[PDB]
């Protein structure tokens, strides 16, 4: 999995003009079960 | 029996001398201590002494502020001994009648406040209050009716909504159709504001013992013109029942004495971390968990250990920590103590890879003041109070500091911070030698020169 | 034989 994460959300009008940061989150993949699936990114050491 | 009476003549004064200063010094803050200290003497005979003390307490002009404390004490004493409340419902009532006959309204105010607060505790019946309000209204002393109504009107409305809404129709007729004086008028209008929005807000500020702490005993009295206050109340009375009174007091006192006397959490946090793409997301998820203050340090420990499982440092952990720290002070203090926990206790369990990650992590948080540089006060660069693990940790931490800030900014931040344990400007010379050795050998010697001036003077 | 990803124990247990 890579999509069970929270996707950054912010006012699109401001986002097109300046860096708004991460003021809100929108759901990614979801399921009824109360369990957090790991995301692949947390297992790969970044290039830097 | 003469000898027994002589003994009682002395026992009465013993009780009086013990209970008088207790009542005379009563305050809402020390009420429990006064209540327990009353019961170390036989109060079942000293009922009248306590009642006389209470009457004198209400008559005192300065004790208007302390009346709620007296009322709560009377409630406690009535729950333990109903006769005290029984006789007080009569003596305070007759004392109010007397003080109203002499028109000393300052003491009448204290008595009416005490009786209203006793009403709130069900020590006295509603009948007493409606008689008092009849007596004041047939004289038109609104200033006391208003004061009584602020305190007990909200209960009087539950118990006697008929007479209560008569007193309101009388009070409102006055406000709307009579030529009141301003200081009266604004206090009557403020009683209307109270009823309008929070009728209990007249008895908020008093000390309020919960109903669990006492047992309800209600006493009532009907005032007749012939009745007079007992001016000899509290005087000695022959005690034909001394022995049984003492035995009962024994049972009461002993009653008073007896009555007065994670793998799943780690997993949860770890999965929160491993399910997040960014540090902002991870921080949001952890913050949404609303972790209790006592668990916050353990959460920081889980974050540190998780970061130490990675092959390298990661900005993800620094951003996560930074967002936690800035969210609330309890997180900042959890991180502060986790830093000193790591350097003082955990470093001996860390291998050189883990120390590299940890040094860079804390160096990053310090380099941005999320962790104050004052945290380095726990560092003590000496051959005795440090170990290879700690020195390797310090090396990586300072290497990160210089990489992020540069020599100049690191130098200025260290100068503006008292770090005698790393840059000793005073004290034993060999601490200066060892410190300059460490910092030059890690390549931070440029920081040392300033210190070396002292090292040179020490040679002469 | 049991695969390594089963045999290995998460750090929080040990």
């Amino acid at each position: 999995s890579a999509s069970h994460i929270l996707i950054p959300a912010s006012d699109l009008s401001w986002s097109k003009q300046t860096d708004t940061g991460i003021t809100h989150f929108r759901a990614g993949m979801t399921h009824e079960d109360e369990k957090l699936i790991p995301t692949i990114f947390r297992y790969i050491t970044t290039w830097e | 029996q003469d000898e027994d009476i002589k003994f009682q003549r002395e026992n009465w004064e013993m009780i009086r001398s013990h209970v008088s200063p207790i009542i005379s010094n009563l305050t809402m803050d020390n009420l429990q201590e006064s209540h327990r200290d009353l019961f170390q003497v036989n109060i079942l005979i000293g009922r009248n002494i306590i009642c006389k003390n209470v009457v004198d307490f209400t008559l005192n002009k300065q004790n208007g502020r302390l009346i709620p404390a007296l009322s709560a004490l009377i409630a406690l004493l009535n729950s333990d001994i109903p006769d005290i409340g029984e006789t007080l419902a009569k003596e305070l009532m007759l004392m109010f009648v007397q003080q109203f006959n002499r028109k000393d309204y300052v003491s009448c105010g204290n008595i009416l406040q005490c009786l209203s607060i006793l009403f709130l505790y069900d020590v006295i019946h509603e009948i007493v209050i409606l008689q008092i309000l009849l007596l004041l209204l047939e004289k038109n002393s609104l200033r006391l009716v208003i004061a009584v109504m602020k305190i007990c009107g909200w209960k009087l409305a539950l118990v006697s909504k008929k007479t209560h809404d008569m007193i309101w129709e009388k009070l409102r007729y006055i406000l709307q159709t009579q030529e009141l004086s301003s200081t009266l008028r604004e206090s009557l209008e403020t009683l209307f504001e109270i009823r309008q929005k929070d009728y209990k807000s007249g008895s908020q500020g008093l000390f309020i013992l919960d109903p669990t702490s006492y047992t309800v005993h209600t006493h009532s009295y009907i005032v007749s013109d012939e009745d007079e206050a007992n001016k000899e109340l509290g005087n000695f009375e022959k005690c034909e029942n001394f022995n049984e009174l003492t035995m009962a007091f024994d049972t009461l006192r002993q009653k008073l004495l007896i009555n007065n006397t994670d793998v799943e959490f780690k997993k949860k946090i770890y999965l929160v971390l491993k399910s997040s793409l960014s540090g902002d997301e991870a921080a949001h998820k952890l913050l949404k968990l609303k972790i209790a203050n006592n668990l916050k340090k353990s959460v920081v420990d889980i974050i540190i250990k998780s970061s130490l499982q990675e092959s390298t440092f990661s900005k993800f952990y620094s951003i996560l920590s930074e967002r936690m720290i800035t969210f609330h002070r309890s997180w900042q203090t959890a991180y502060n103590e986790t830093f000193e926990q790591n350097y003082t206790q955990d470093i001996e369990d860390y291998e050189t890879d883990q120390l590299r990650i940890l040094g860079k992590f804390w160096g990053h948080l310090i380099s941005y003041e999320f962790l104050p540089m004052d945290c380095l006060k726990i560092i003590k660069l000496t051959e005795e109070e440090s170990c290879p693990q700690g020195r390797i940790f310090i090396k990586f931490l300072f290497q990160e500091l210089v990489n992020e800030l540069g020599l100049d900014e690191l130098q200025l931040r260290l100068n503006s911070s008292k770090l005698d344990g790393m840059f000793p400007l005073e004290g034993d010379a060999e601490h200066i030698r060892y410190s300059i050795n460490f910092f030059t050998a890690i390549g931070l010697g440029l920081l040392t020169e300033d210190m070396r001036s002292r090292l040179t003077i020490i040679q002469e | 034989h049991i695969p390594r990803y089963i045999r290995n124990q998460p750090w929080y247990y040990k």
